[PDB]
């Protein structure tokens, strides 16, 4: 059932829940995805697909706010905020040794 | 941050949930819902200095 | 609220209250309430600091 | 930041322009319009008396 998962996204599905009142049931996506044009035939894929044909109702999930995501399905407004950036290595430690004089 | 954007529960085009639940989502922000739920997940175990 | 207008282009911050009302598009500009003050002038006393 | 929260072309319960600048907003913001925007009116003489 709902006790499989946890995180900050069922957290928010809970406190959702205590507020409206709609008592949810996961089903996560299959095809494990979450939106994109596949530039030849125009479908979509995982959560926004199964959106697209009323398979599940909502999208509790990192689905980012896309100019291409809004013109298909309906997001609602924002509960994180994010931004692209760069994820490198932290550099060595460079150990000045005891006898650095 | 080279852009900005944001999540959002994604509801099918038309539905009545696009504004029930964004009505539960400013609503859990005033009450510092939806920042004590971020501190509690993204704590993680520290990193010592910069120095 | 009294459809005077039409749009309400201007600093118009998404409140929970204001949201029940009239509905908003989504955010031009993201921000939060933060404190302005003054930058405090002089340095510290260090008579030390050899 | 004490809280977090965000501007908004304001329409009144139930316009239509709601929606049709909701996907012009972030026209603006992929092409990078908006940060132009902010580039050009945020950014002055940025007291660089630090050094
Ligand atoms: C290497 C070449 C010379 C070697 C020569 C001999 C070396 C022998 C040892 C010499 C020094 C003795 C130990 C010093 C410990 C202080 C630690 C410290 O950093 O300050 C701390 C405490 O500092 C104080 O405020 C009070 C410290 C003692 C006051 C008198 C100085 C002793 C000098 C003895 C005269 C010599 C008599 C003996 C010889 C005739 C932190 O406080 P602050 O940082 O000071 O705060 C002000 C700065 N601030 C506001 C910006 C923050
Ligand atoms: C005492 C005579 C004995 C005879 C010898 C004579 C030899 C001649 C020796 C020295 C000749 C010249 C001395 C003058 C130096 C001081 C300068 C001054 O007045 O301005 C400064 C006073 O700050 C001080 O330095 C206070 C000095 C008081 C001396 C007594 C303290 C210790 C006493 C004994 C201790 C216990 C004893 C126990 C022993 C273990 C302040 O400057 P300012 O402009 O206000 O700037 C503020 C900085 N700020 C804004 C960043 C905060
Ligand atoms: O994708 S949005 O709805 N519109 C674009 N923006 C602001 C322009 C930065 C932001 C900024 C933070 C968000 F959470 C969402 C969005
Ligand atoms: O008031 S909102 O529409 N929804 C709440 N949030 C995120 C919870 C911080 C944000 C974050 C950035 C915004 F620009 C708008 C909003
Ligand atoms: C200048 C005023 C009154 C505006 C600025 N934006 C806030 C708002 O969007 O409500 C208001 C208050 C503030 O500056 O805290
Ligand atoms: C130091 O850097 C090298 C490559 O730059 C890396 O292989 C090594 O793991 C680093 N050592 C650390 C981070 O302690």
């Amino acid at each position: 059932g709902n006790d499989r998962f946890e995180g900050y996204c069922i957290d928010l599905l809970r406190e959702l829940s205590t507020i409206l009142g709609f008592t949810y049931e996961i089903r996560l996506v299959e095809d494990g995805k979450y939106g994109a044009q596949d530039d030849v035939n125009g479908q979509w894929n995982g959560m926004v697909r199964e959106l697209i044909d009323h398979k599940a109702d909502l999208a509790v999930a990192p689905l980012a706010i896309t100019y291409v995501r809004e013109k298909v399905i309906d997001f609602s407004k924002p509960f994180m905020t994010l931004g692209i950036s760069i994820l490198y290595r932290k550099p060595n430690g460079t150990n000045p040794g005891v006898f650095s004089f | 941050l080279i852009d900005s954007k944001g999540y959002g529960v994604g509801t099918p085009m038309g539905s009545p949930y696009r504004d029930k639940i964004t009505i539960a989502i400013l609503q859990l922000q005033e009450e510092g819902k939806l920042h004590m739920m971020k501190e509690k997940w993204w704590r993680g175990n520290g990193c010592p200095e910069e120095e």
